């Protein structure tokens, strides 16, 4: 939604579904999932980052 | 044979292909991803189903996904 | 006391049932 | 009668199931 | 490259093993892997044992594409041999070139490759099984 | 044309797993190649016909064997002493000693002593001679013949029923309620009144004279005049002897309650009145639903309207009609749950209220029947839950069940699973802790420190039902209460005596051991429900695998990635919950068997003292009562229980062999089979003999299935022997 | 009844059921429903009391009229729910 | 009194159990000589047994036909000491424990390194949380009313239905 | 007793063992001083 913002994930299949994450990067064109949300709660694989689209995120607190 | 599929959440990090021990997966050009490449499975008949692609996939859920199905000599991986 | 003829009659009906069972199994198999 | 156990039990529990196993094996090994 | 093999290359020096093909590679399908080495040197077979790859050309027979690919990974990550080619040999002697199909390893993109098995939506958007009930398709 | 014709994938499968999976998915008709719904329903219908024919053939076989080789006529004269014979033994492996030992029951040939109660059932029902049993066997054979022909017929082109007819719910339910339950129960009441009560009272009513003999001296004139109390007037006297006219009454329909004093089974007049009334109710209820005549109900309308105000249960029951009538797995799950509950009900009710003459004193039959029906109830419940899971993963449509009462279950499945986990944890923690406290306290020579909670609530129920030794003086125990006074001329004058008589299994005295074992039973039920409910709710997806529905119901795993995904398919939930079903039913049956052995032997102060700690169960039930079984054959000789000892060890061996498939998994055996394939192919002579299917290790789900199979068969064999032999050797 | 031939009786979006749920009594007014429900409750409770509370039931004293009138007590419940539904639907 | 049980003080089976235990101890007493540590320990132990039985007799416990105390857990205040008062005591203690844990978790989640704080406990503040959890029923009620106890579910991870 | 050793003593298993030690000792002393309390 905006870089450095806290956003709630709304993707149903996400490990972080209905949980907050910090946006680190939003890309230009191209990527169907431009936003890059960084979490602190590692999923089962171990990664704490994932790419989401703008529609799959809802801001809770701004930078 | 097992069915290998790749979804557009691919980020083109080319790790499933390296984890592949049967040369089932291969990077092809793609407009969607920033890296400009997407995994694809043109040799699914050689799939055995060890799911090292699924293990190596770093997406929150797997861009590369394998469904086990009809079994064969190759899929069973029998030397006889 | 069950008689030999009684046992044989029951066995005959059982054999008829067996033939019908083979028929039903065939028709379920097709 | 007391004849029939001897006539039927071995016929039905050695011969028939052996034939059925043979038939099933031969059938499943077709084509 | 091409669907053909010399079928006369000198093979690695190996003392034999019980891990090789058994009455099925000659009836259904065998596999071959051919590479080139700068020095005559020792390596570990996918089948249990140790062999000596010869100087220059080397050819090996195996029973599994997995075995051939495992040997290939060994060659790449130990001896830095990256010219290997893998073939499938049928009982009718047809030879099919399989692994470096475009002449380059699959992990590096090429301009001519077309996508097989690609889905245009995220993984969590497949139809339910009830939708495909009593239909020949599947939910992917 | 290869074996799995229904599955072309297995047809191309080259390994030995083809045969296994073909046999395994033979009856999974929904997922067969080229299957349509209409063909599926017709095939299911024909298979049902064949199954009914199997049931009636089994019944006819039991009847014919008791008629031909059983001592039914001798047993009729002296039911309490002569042991019923199941069938003759034909075994060339028997020695002279075994021949002499198994020659029993007042016959000259080896035999098996019946423990199914069929003798008591048929004697109560009205069978007195082998000829009647033989004619029953003949008629059941003819019935099975007709059912097989019907199954064959209903697959023919012109006789193949349609999908609309199959999905006609209202007509099917109307007919099942009114005729299958109602008129069939009416027929049974008529049979009792016409053939069973007269035979108990010393009248030989059969087909040749049932048309001439009047069941009641007045006839149907009381029935038509409405003076139906004349059918209750003159009941059987307390001095009545079953099967004789002395002390016999004329009443055909009574409500005396209690038990028949001589036989210690409920009155046949009471049972006939039960079946007559219950049928009235069911025949009425079978006119509920609308079928071709306007008047009636619409089940879809009922479900659609039943939505509480303000959306309390979301959209209510909207869509449930469509899901139930479209999905056969939901119907199967509902049927299995209801039938498992009914099986538990009959198991709990037959022992407390025996219905067959002289069954109460037949201790082996009672234990065998209770164990049998409790185990089948557990299996049916597990199956109900498994098919609920299959429905969720295969037939559940969220678009139809948008905001539904069923969809809200998935919505708060996390709360449900967490709370089932909480209650299971609490029950197990506290029950195990109290048992260990009692164990240590009795161990340390100070049983006074035992924490012994009186089951005050169950005792209160017993007092309200009529028990008086507790002294609660509530409801029926207090003669004065409205509950005790309103029914004081129908059933209480007999029921009060029956319940307060200490010679009966009706409402057994209970204590701290009963408290603790009941909490253990609660733990077992709750944990089995936890595993099963979790499997059903997580079958569609989970945080570790949101796309599980794509994989389906029974798949091996998702691989070692994401930390490992073992037993994630929700079939493995069923396979796990089967262990707990076996565990809880075993606890139930141990409780039943030990309490009843003590009560029958007249020392209830063995259960009341020792059952409070676990070593009491290990010693005064298992170890103490295992002697007559394990002494079936020894170095000095053999007894008639040697078969039970051999089957005891047999069940032990199968239970043990199951651990192999449950513990050791496929990779070891696959590599070992590679070695064996090498050896067979490389040895001379034998390598001319060559397989067709490539031999492979058993699949993962296949081996889980085999290991669980060996476990369960094992369970049942071991307890069957121990429950049938120890009772015989102790009484 | 089939899937198609079934009335639209779902009312989760509204405050009261449609009157169609009452079937044959979809037009009888709330006044009739309430009066009949009250008479049914009184008569049925009278019958039950006369059968089992005021008197003691027995084989020689069970009364068919009282037994039948007992079944008017659940009918009374249904009639009172119906009275409320029709009052809310405006009939 | 209730359930057919009788008070343990007037229980012949209870008295015989006491007498039997006493006779067992005195029988084993024969091996040891007067004044030895084993003899004095057995004397202490038999005194303890008699004191225990007298205490059970005086407390009003009900003894069954087996002659052992049976605890009546039905809520009657005559037998409150059997379950109700121990139940309240445990509920208070367990609430104390859970509140200490939850409050320390709330503190640690705001720490710069919550993952390391989970292993390495900050003992100075852990002691403070443990002490302050003594008044958990009022603290939990306050958090309930302010809405800081139950996170809205629209904010908890949930698996695809 | 440097800050590092205090940190090590503050680690989870050491603290678990210490607290459960104190708890078990408390329970055992309550048993010694108020023994055989099958009631309140
Ligand atoms: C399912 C019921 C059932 C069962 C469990 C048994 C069991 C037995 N019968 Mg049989 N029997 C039955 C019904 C049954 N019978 C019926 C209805 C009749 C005709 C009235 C007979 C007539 C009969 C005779 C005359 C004799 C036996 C004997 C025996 C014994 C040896 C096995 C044998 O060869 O018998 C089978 C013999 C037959 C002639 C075949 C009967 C066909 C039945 C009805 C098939 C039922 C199939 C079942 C429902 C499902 C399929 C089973 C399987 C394919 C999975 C054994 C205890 C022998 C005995 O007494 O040994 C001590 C013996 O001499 N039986
Ligand atoms: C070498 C060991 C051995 C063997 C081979 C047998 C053989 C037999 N025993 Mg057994 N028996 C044994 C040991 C053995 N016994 C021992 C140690 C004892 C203790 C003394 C006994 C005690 C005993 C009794 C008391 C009886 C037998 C009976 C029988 C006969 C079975 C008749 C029949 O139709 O079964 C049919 C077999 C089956 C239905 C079992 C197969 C079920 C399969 C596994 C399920 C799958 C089905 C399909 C593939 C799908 C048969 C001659 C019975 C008899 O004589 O009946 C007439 C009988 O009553 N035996
Ligand atoms: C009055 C009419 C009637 C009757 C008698 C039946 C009877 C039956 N139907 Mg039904 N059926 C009817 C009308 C009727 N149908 C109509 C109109 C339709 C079309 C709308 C259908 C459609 C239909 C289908 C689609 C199927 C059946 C099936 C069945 C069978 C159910 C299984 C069974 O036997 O359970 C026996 C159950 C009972 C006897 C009821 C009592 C159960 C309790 C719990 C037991 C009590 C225990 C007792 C104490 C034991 C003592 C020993 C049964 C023979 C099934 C079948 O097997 O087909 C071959 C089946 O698939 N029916
Ligand atoms: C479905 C069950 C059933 C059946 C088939 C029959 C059949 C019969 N009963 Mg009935 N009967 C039944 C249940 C049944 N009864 C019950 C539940 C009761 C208790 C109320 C009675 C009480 C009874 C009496 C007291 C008498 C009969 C008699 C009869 C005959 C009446 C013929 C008739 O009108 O048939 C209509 C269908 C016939 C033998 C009469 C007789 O003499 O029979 C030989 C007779 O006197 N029945
Ligand atoms: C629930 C119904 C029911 C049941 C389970 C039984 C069961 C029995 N009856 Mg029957 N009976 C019934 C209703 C029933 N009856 C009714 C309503 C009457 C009229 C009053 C009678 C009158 C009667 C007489 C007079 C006699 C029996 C007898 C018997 C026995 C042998 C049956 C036989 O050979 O059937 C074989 C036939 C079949 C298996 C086919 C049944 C019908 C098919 C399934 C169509 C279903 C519609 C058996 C205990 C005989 C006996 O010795 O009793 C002690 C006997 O002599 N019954
Ligand atoms: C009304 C009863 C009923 C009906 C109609 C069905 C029907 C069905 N069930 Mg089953 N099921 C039932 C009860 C029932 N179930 C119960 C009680 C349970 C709990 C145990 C289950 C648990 C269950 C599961 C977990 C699954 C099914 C599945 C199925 C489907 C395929 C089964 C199959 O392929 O069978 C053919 C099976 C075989 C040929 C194997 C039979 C092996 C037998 C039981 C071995 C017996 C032991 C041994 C040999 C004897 C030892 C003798 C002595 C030594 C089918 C629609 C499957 C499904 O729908 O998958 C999508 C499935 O996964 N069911
Ligand atoms: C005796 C054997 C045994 C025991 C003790 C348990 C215990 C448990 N199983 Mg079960 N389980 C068993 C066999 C057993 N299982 C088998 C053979 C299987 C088949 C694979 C399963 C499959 C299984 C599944 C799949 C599930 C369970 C669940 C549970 C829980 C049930 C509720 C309960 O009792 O919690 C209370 C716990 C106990 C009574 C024992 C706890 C430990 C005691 C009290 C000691 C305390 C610690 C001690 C002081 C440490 C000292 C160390 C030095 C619990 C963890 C369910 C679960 O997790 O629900 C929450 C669940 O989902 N079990
Ligand atoms: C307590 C909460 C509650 C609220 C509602 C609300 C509703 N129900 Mg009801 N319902 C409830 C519980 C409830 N139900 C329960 C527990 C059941 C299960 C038994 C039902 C079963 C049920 C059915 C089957 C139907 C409704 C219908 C309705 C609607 C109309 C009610 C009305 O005016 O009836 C008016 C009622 C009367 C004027 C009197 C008749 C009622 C009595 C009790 C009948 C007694 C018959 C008699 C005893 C038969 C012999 C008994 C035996 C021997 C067989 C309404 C939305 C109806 C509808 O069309 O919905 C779409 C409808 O068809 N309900
Ligand atoms: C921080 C403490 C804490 C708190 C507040 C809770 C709270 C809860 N747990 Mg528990 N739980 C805890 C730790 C805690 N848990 C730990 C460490 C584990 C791993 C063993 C579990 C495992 C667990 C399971 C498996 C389940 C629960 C459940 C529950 C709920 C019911 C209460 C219950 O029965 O507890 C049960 C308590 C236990 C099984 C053991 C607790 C362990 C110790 C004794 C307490 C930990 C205190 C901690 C060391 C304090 C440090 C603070 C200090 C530094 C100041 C509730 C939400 C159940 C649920 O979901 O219900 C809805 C449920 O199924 N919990
Ligand atoms: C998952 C799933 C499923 C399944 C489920 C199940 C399997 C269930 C079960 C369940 C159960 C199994 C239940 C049970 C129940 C019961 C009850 C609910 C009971 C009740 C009772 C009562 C009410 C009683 C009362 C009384 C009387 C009447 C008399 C006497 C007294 C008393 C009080 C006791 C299905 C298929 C649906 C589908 C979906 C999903
Ligand atoms: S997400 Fe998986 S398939 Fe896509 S590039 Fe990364 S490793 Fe390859």
């Amino acid at each position: 939604i905006e870089r450095g913002s806290k956003v709630r994930v709304l993707r149903p299949e996400s490990y972080w579904f209905q949980e907050c994450g910090s946006v680190a990067t939003i890309a230009k064109g191209g990527d169907r999932y431009p936003v890059v949300v960084r979490f602190e709660k590692v999923n089962y694989a171990g990664v704490a980052t994932n790419n989401f689209a703008l529609d799959e995120l809802g801001e809770v607190e701004a930078p | 044979s097992h069915s290998v599929r790749v979804y557009d959440t691919c980020i083109g990090c080319t790790q499933c292909v390296r984890a592949c021990p049967c040369d089932v997966l291969e990077m092809v050009p793609w407009d969607g991803c920033k890296a400009g490449q997407i995994a694809s499975a043109p040799r699914a008949e050689d799939c055995i189903g060890c799911k090292r692609c699924e293990t190596a996939c770093p997406t929150d859920f797997l861009s590369v996904r394998v469904y086990l199905g009809s079994e064969t000599t190759r899929s069973l991986g029998l030397t006889y | 006391m069950i008689t030999d003829s009684q046992i044989f009659f029951a066995l005959c009906i059982a054999l008829t049932a067996a033939v019908l069972a083979i028929g039903l199994g065939r028709q379920l198999y097709v | 009668a007391s004849f029939l156990p001897s006539i039927l039990t071995p016929v039905v529990t050695l011969v028939f199931p052996g034939l059925m196993f043979a038939l099933f094996f031969v059938l499943i090994e077709q084509e | 490259t091409s669907d053909v093999l010399n079928l006369q290359i000198p093979t690695p020096t190996f003392g034999g093993s019980t891990g090789g093909w058994l009455r099925a590679a000659e009836i259904e399908e065998k596999y071959a892997i051919t590479w080139t080495s700068k020095k005559e040197q020792i390596f570990e077979m996918p089948t249990s044992g140790a062999a000596i790859m010869q100087k220059g050309e080397n050819l090996l027979y195996l029973a599994k594409k997995e075995q051939c690919l495992a040997l290939s990974t060994q060659l790449r990550t130990l001896f830095k041999i990256s010219d290997y080619k893998i073939y499938r040999i049928f009982p009718n002697s047809e030879v099919q070139y399989l692994h470096p199909k475009d002449g380059v390893f699959p992990e590096k993109l090429n301009e001519g490759r077309i996508g097989v098995g690609n889905v245009g939506y995220s993984i969590g958007k497949n139809p339910n099984p009830v939708n495909v009930k009593f239909t020949g398709k599947n939910t992917f | 044309t290869k074996f799995p014709k229904f599955s072309q994938a297995l047809a191309q499968d080259p390994a030995t797993r083809r045969i296994w999976y073909g046999i395994a998915t033979a009856h999974d008709l929904e997922s067969h190649d080229g299957m349509t719904e209409e063909n599926l329903y017709q095939k299911i219908f024909a298979s049902h016909f064949g199954h009914l024919a199997i049931i009636f053939l089994w019944t006819s076989g039991n009847l014919f064997h008791v008629a031909w080789q059983g001592n039914f006529q001798q047993w009729v004269l002296n039911p309490l002493k002569v042991k019923p014979i199941a069938h003759a033994i034909w075994d060339p492996h028997f020695g002279q000693s075994a021949i002499k030992a198994f020659t029993r029951g007042g016959v000259s040939y080896p035999v098996n002593i019946a423990t199914s109660g069929v003798y008591h059932w048929w004697y109560t029902v009205g069978m007195r001679t082998n000829e009647d049993l033989y004619f029953g066997a003949l008629g059941l054979l003819v019935l099975s013949t007709t059912l097989l022909f019907a199954g064959w017929l209903h697959l023919q082109p012109k006789f193949r029923p349609g999908i609309a007819w199959f999905k006609n719910n209202e007509s099917r339910l109307n007919h099942h309620l009114s005729g299958l339950f109602g008129v069939s129960s009416l027929a049974w009441s008529g049979h009792l009144i016409h053939v069973a009560i007269p035979e108990s009272r010393g009248q030989h009513i059969r087909w040749n004279n049932f048309t001439s003999t009047l069941p009641h001296p007045e006839g149907l004139t009381p029935f038509f005049t409405g003076n139906w109390g004349l059918y209750a007037e003159n009941p059987d006297t307390a001095q009545h002897i079953f099967g004789t006219s002395e002390g016999a009454g004329t009443a055909i329909l009574t409500f005396l309650g209690g038990f028949h004093p001589q036989t210690q089974s409920m009155w046949l007049t009471d049972i006939a009145h039960h079946h007559l009334a219950i049928a009235v109710v069911f025949i009425f209820a079978g006119h509920m639903y609308r079928t071709n005549w306007g008047i009636g109900h619409s089940m879809k309308e009922i479900l659609d309207a039943h939505v509480p105000p303000k959306g309390r249960l979301g959209a209510g029951h909207r869509g449930l009609f469509e899901t139930i009538t479209d999905s056969l797995h939901m119907q199967l799950g509902l049927a299995l749950a209801s039938l498992g509950v009914a099986t538990s009900l009959v198991a709990q009710h037959m022992y407390a209220l025996p219905s067959y003459a002289f069954m109460a004193k037949d201790y082996v039959t009672q234990a065998a029947l209770y164990t049998h029906h409790q185990y089948i109830a557990g299996f049916l419940m597990v199956g109900a839950f498994a098919h609920g899971a299959i429905f969720f993963v295969r037939d559940y449509d969220p678009e139809v069940n948008k905001d539904n009462v069923l969809a809200r279950m998935l919505q708060h499945k996390e709360a449900i699973i967490s709370h089932l986990s909480w209650v299971s944890l609490f029950l197990g923690f506290h029950t195990l802790g109290l048992y260990i406290h009692n164990d240590v306290c009795v161990a340390f020579g100070t049983p006074e420190k035992q924490i012994l909670f009186e089951p005050v609530f169950a005792q209160f129920i017993q007092a309200a039902s009529g028990k008086a030794l507790y002294g609660f003086d509530v409801l029926l125990s207090s003669s004065t209460s409205a509950a005790s006074v309103a029914s004081s001329k129908i059933w209480l004058p007999g029921w009060m005596e029956a319940i307060n008589s200490g010679k009966n299994s009706l409402f057994l005295t209970i204590g701290p051991g009963d408290f603790l074992v009941h909490h253990a039973i609660a733990l077992g039920l709750h944990t089995t429900t936890l595993i099963l409910v979790k499997g059903a709710l997580d079958a569609r997806g989970s945080k570790l695998m949101p796309d599980k529905k794509d994989f389906g119901y029974s798949f091996p795993c998702d691989g070692p990635g994401r930390g490992g995904t073992c037993d994630i398919s929700a079939w493995d939930a069923f396979y796990l919950a089967m262990f707990w079903m076996l565990n809880t039913i075993s606890w139930v049956t141990f409780y039943w068997h030990w309490k009843h052995l003590t009560v029958w032997g007249g020392n209830a102060a063995a259960f009341n003292e020792s059952s409070t700690y676990i070593m009491g169960w290990l010693r005064d039930y298992l170890w103490l009562n295992s002697s007559p079984l394990i002494n079936g054959y020894n170095a000095f000789g053999m007894n008639a229980q040697a078969v039970w000892a051999w089957m005891f060890l047999f069940g032990h061996l199968i239970w043990a062999t199951g651990f192999m498939f449950l513990i050791s998994w496929r990779g070891y055996w696959q590599e070992l089979i590679e070695t064996l394939v090498w050896a067979h192919e490389r040895t001379p002579i034998a390598n001319l003999v060559k397989w067709r299917d490539k031999p492979v290790a058993l699949s993962i789900v296949q081996a889980r299935l085999v290991g669980l199979a060996h476990f369960t068969v094992g369970f049942i064999f071991t307890f069957a022997p121990f429950v049938i032999a120890s009772t015989t050797g102790k009484f | 009844v089939d899937r198609s031939e079934a009335a639209d009786t779902w009312w989760g979006d509204k405050d009261y059921p449609p009157s169609i749920v009452l079937g044959i009594g979809k037009d009888v007014p709330s006044s009739i429903f309430g009066v009949t429900s009250g008479l049914a409750f009184a008569i049925g409770v009278y019958c039950v009391a006369q059968s089992n509370l005021v008197n003691i039931l027995s084989g020689s004293t069970v009364n068919g009229f009282y037994v039948a009138g007992a079944l008017l007590v659940p009918y009374s419940w249904g009639l009172h729910v119906a009275a409320w539904i029709q009052k809310q639907n405006g009939k | 009194d209730v359930s057919g049980l009788t008070p343990c003080k007037d229980s012949a089976v209870f008295k015989k159990r006491l007498d039997g235990s006493v006779k067992k101890l005195q029988a084993r007493l024969a091996n040891y000589t007067e004044g030895t540590p084993a003899y004095l320990a057995l004397e202490q132990q038999i005194d303890q047994t008699k004191a225990r039985f007298a205490k059970y007799g005086d407390k009003g416990l009900l003894c069954g036909a087996d002659g052992l105390p049976h605890l009546i857990a039905d809520g009657r205040p005559d037998h409150a000491g059997e379950f109700v008062i121990p139940a309240f005591g445990f509920l208070y203690i367990a609430g104390w424990i859970g509140w200490a844990g939850r409050s320390y978790l709330q503190f640690s989640k705001k720490t710069d390194k919550p993952n390391e704080n989970e292993i390495i406990i900050n003992v100075p503040v852990a002691l403070g949380m443990m002490s302050g959890a003594f008044l958990w029923p009022l603290a939990a009620w306050k958090e309930l009313i302010n809405g800081q106890l139950l996170v809205p579910g629209d904010e908890v991870t949930v698996s695809p239905r | 007793m440097s800050k590092d050793l205090l940190k090590y003593l503050s680690t989870a298993p050491v603290l678990l063992t210490a607290w459960m030690s104190l708890t078990a000792g408390m329970i055992i002393e309550i048993q010694r001083f108020f023994p055989d309390s099958l009631s309140f």
